[PDB]
């Protein structure tokens, strides 16, 4: 739902990932497994989860780097470099 | 609301299986149950 | 949907017209009376509700038939109606057969037309000719003066150019515009 | 015979549960009775407000319940199965039926 | 006239229309102004039409032709596909009335709301655009209420409505009759259509809640 | 007052069967939805006469009908066409019949003229 | 004026008949089909409301034409109809071309008469 | 004024008169046994004066004369 | 291609704003998501009640967002741009979007 779709790249929140992985754990050890607040498994899973949020955000950032919009910095030059335009460097004022 | 088919309504991911007894399940459910698509 | 106060009256009026207010309908003749021309009409239209229920019009008895006539019925074109002819039916506002009925539009048959050419019985029509026709006897008048009576063994035509050609299988008689008279 | 999963069931364990479900756009009423000596669930299927149930059968794992009954106008044409989520040797019990309790009762419908 | 409401941090559009009626009564201590507002009343009750079509015309063309006559923005429409007229058709009078008649014979719902034209199909529903739970300011438990004040004879189109439920919630103008809601309670759980809304409000004294009449669905997920 | 009368006609009124209507003839009447004589009337169905039919044969004036014949008739002048080819014009002192079998028998009280199918031509 | 409870129903019924309950109307032939006689009718009547709004009937397609006939269509007086002839039109209660329509009197053309002699073509 | 088209009237006389009102801008209404036929928009002297001396009760307030609004050529 | 300004936007800075807007007499629903690592706004566009958004893109200054998507029946044909009111070097931020906050998100419609 949040990955690659027919209309570009989306972004998932944290809570959806947390619920999905907690459901996976629930299935792993039955409905009786505890996963909230006081569980050591809870403290491991929540800490583990926040990092992949960064990975998803960075991946989403990467995709737009090769599009008319979203390009920035070095990547912007490559996009407009195809059309033979380059940034101007330092310039000196001129006058009379 | 605790199992699949709600995820397709709530637009979520199906939970992967834990592998055990693979190649015995997958042949049967995939033929007798199918997948929500 | 059904919450507004106006929708209730809308549905009530829609349902009220369903069981009353009959104005016109098509039908087919099934019973014919030749003395005092009248016909029995079986309406063709019907509807089926979603609840698996159907609405059928019943057979209507003794609807008077109209024909082009005048002078107190001394002049009239009485064509040979048969059962099965498709005709249109009209319903009168009040029961013209009684003066005490309290209802109105309750399937009081008013009259029926001679015939209507709908799909499934559409006979061909001549683009320009007033043809009065019978099983095998035809009377044709054309705008350009010519008139003709035809049948499978006789022909009596009077053309525009003073031509008379009374003819038959066994012989013919004709008159030319030049005043000639001949017997074939 | 392509089929797609379209419905799942759960049981609270009450010995005489009865509820109404909708399958393939049609509606049916189901009754579940628990048998003590045979420790198994008895399922009855019928139309809404019907005098008697149309089908009665005993529930078992990996057995096509509706197989011999796809010739009636009031019986679903899909597939009804019970298969476990845990160890394959577990048999149907009283409280172990549900999306996460151990046994997954499921209905799937052919693609038409 | 436009009306906004919310909670001290934002206000969502709750109604927009024309002032149909207005009167003032000022007995002694306090004047009390009254209003009656209509959502597109002027357009729906005066837009005349005169159209006709022959056998073979695609029904999808007739629908678009009539809506453009109504002169309102198209909120959402579900086209008919390759449907074609079976008999010649003629339309006159108010355009709204003619469209409402086409609804009966093709299983489609037509209704204008806050200026937007909505044309959908009965029985089917659109994602969880709203979730109701104790966190979402619910008020009391849901209760089952019949969606109509009368019962129809049945063969016992089957796809049509016929069931529903009721819920109440704190005022929230970001909801529309044709939307879809998810009901996360402890007894009832599932997806429902919306069929009716009623917004009430007393600023200094009174309720500030909204009531939703839900209807069960049995069609495809359009 | 002034209900238009319909007659079988066409071609812009060039062809029409104008029968001699008289007072007292029984006819059926139809009312139009709107006042076709005006464009500002606000009412509907208020006795706006639409048109009238030539005649209707009800009880009390039911003339007899020939079971099978298209007879166009006047006070004493009759035109009869029968399905079997034969056609005939009649009046109390003349008769012009053209039968199926090539027979022409133009006749009159003072004499007759006829042609047989065998090609004979005679003058009575 | 608009205070009584009965006047409201009076106006509602008057307005309801305006958009439905079509029974009869005059018209003029604009399209003629000679195979399976049928004619296209353009109703002549119309009204203009005080609000500067007008009501026009649309063109009606394929109304069957009646002619004096019998014996199963073997005897008939087929006159040469032309476009422009003034005729009267009748509307059927139900859509005789379909058996599933839920409406009634919604401009279901029933049939047309050969010609009517009104003012201007008498 | 003269009729432009032939007219026929039946049924209750009151209903027919009330229809003639619409097409000619006239108001018809019976009251305490008296028939009143007038023309809309126009009015008849000061037959009554309202003031605090005349036992008025509270100030006048503007109220619309109908529960609905009509479309106008504006 | 003559175009006229006809609508302006504002954002409160909430990371998951979602609201409905009307453009060219048609109605659409918009979603805005804030990205931490890339410090940029992600915009999703789609029909009312649609299952999935029709278009998703990243917002940037002086870039025609809709350029490659004017070939669908449910996408506005106008022009959507973000340009600054202050110094030209300022890039789009979280709280600096609005008619007076520094960045002017605007929609303009062609003249037909």
């Amino acid at each position: 739902n949040y990955g690659l779709t027919g209309s570009g790249f989306n972004l998932p929140p944290m809570d959806d990932l947390v619920q999905e992985t907690k459901k996976t754990f629930k299935s792993a050890f039955g409905e009786d497994f505890n996963t909230e607040s006081n569980s050591v498994a809870d403290k491991l899973i929540q800490i583990f989860n926040e990092r992949e949020y960064q990975l998803w955000l960075l991946m989403g950032s990467v995709y737009y780097a090769q599009t008319m919009q979203g390009a920035e910095g070095i990547y912007l030059d490559d996009l407009l470099g195809k059309r033979g335009i380059y940034r101007l460097g330092k310039t000196r004022s001129t006058g009379t | 609301e605790d199992g699949a088919v709600d995820d397709s309504a709530k637009q979520k991911r199906q939970t992967p299986y834990i592998g055990k007894n693979a190649e015995t399940k997958e042949r049967w459910e995939n033929a007798a149950i199918g997948t929500t698509d | 949907y059904a919450d507004r106060y106006d929708a209730a009256f809308g549905i009530y009026i829609s349902r009220f017209l369903r069981n009353n207010v009959h104005t016109n309908i098509r039908g087919k003749v099934v019973g014919v009376n030749y003395s005092g021309p009248s016909v029995d009409v079986q309406p063709m239209a019907y509807t089926e509700f979603p609840s698996g229920t159907t609405d059928r019009y019943p057979v209507i008895y003794d609807v008077p038939v109209l024909l082009p006539s005048g002078a107190g019925g001394k002049a009239r074109l009485t064509m040979p109606i048969k059962p099965g002819d498709v005709v249109g039916l009209s319903f009168s506002e009040r029961n013209e057969g009684d003066n005490n009925d309290q209802n109105t539009h309750q399937l009081f048959a008013g009259w029926a037309v001679t015939q209507i050419f709908t799909d499934g019985n559409s006979k061909a029509i001549h683009p320009d000719n007033v043809v009065l026709e019978n099983d095998k006897a035809i009377i044709t008048l054309k705008p350009d003066g010519d008139t003709s009576l035809q049948n499978p063994k006789v022909t009596v035509e009077a053309l525009a150019d003073g031509n008379v050609k009374i003819s038959n299988g066994t012989g013919e008689f004709t008159m030319s515009p030049s005043g000639e008279i001949k017997g074939g | 015979r392509t089929v797609v999963r379209t419905f799942d069931f759960e049981l609270s364990g009450y010995p005489d549960e009865t509820f109404r479900v909708v399958l393939d756009s049609v509606t049916y009423e189901l009754r579940f009775m628990w048998n003590e000596r045979d420790e198994s669930w008895f399922m009855s299927l019928g139309d809404i407000g019907a005098q008697r149930p149309t089908i009665t059968s005993k529930l078992t794992c990996y057995s096509d319940i509706l197989a011999p009954y796809r010739y009636l106008d009031n019986v679903p044409d899909g597939n009804l199965y019970l298969w476990p989520l845990g160890d394959i040797r577990t048999r149907a019990g009283r409280f172990n039926i549900g999306p996460l309790k151990g046994i997954q009762m499921t209905y799937s419908s052919l693609i038409e | 006239v436009m009306l906004h409401a919310g909670y001290n941090g934002d206000e969502k559009l709750i109604f927009s229309g024309t002032v149909e009626y207005v009167e003032d009564d000022f007995p002694e201590e306090t004047r009390t102004t009254k209003f009656i507002l209509g959502d597109g009343t002027l357009n729906l009750t005066t837009a005349t039409t005169a159209r006709s079509y022959r056998k073979g015309t695609p029904v999808n063309s007739v629908l678009n032709d009539l809506i453009a006559d109504l002169k309102l923005p198209k909120g959402r429409v579900i086209d008919f596909g390759n449907q074609t007229l079976q008999t010649s058709m003629a339309f006159t009078g108010n355009a709204s009335q003619n469209l409402a008649n086409l609804a009966k014979n093709t299983g489609s719902t037509f209704s204008v709301q806050d200026g937007a034209v909505y044309w959908t199909k009965e029985g089917s529903r659109f994602n969880v655009m709203f979730e109701i739970s104790e966190e979402g300011g619910m008020v009391g438990t849901p209760t089952p209420k019949q969606p109509s004040s009368s019962k129809k004879l049945i063969k016992a189109h089957d796809i049509k409505e016929d069931v529903g439920m009721t819920v109440s919630t704190l005022l929230n103008g970001a909801i529309l009759p044709e939307s879809t809601v998810y009901l996360n309670t402890r007894y009832h759980k599932g997806f429902y259509k919306v069929a009716e809304l009623t917004h009430r409000g007393g600023y200094e004294t009174g309720d500030w809640i909204t009531e939703l009449g839900l209807v069960e669905t049995r069609g495809e997920l359009i």
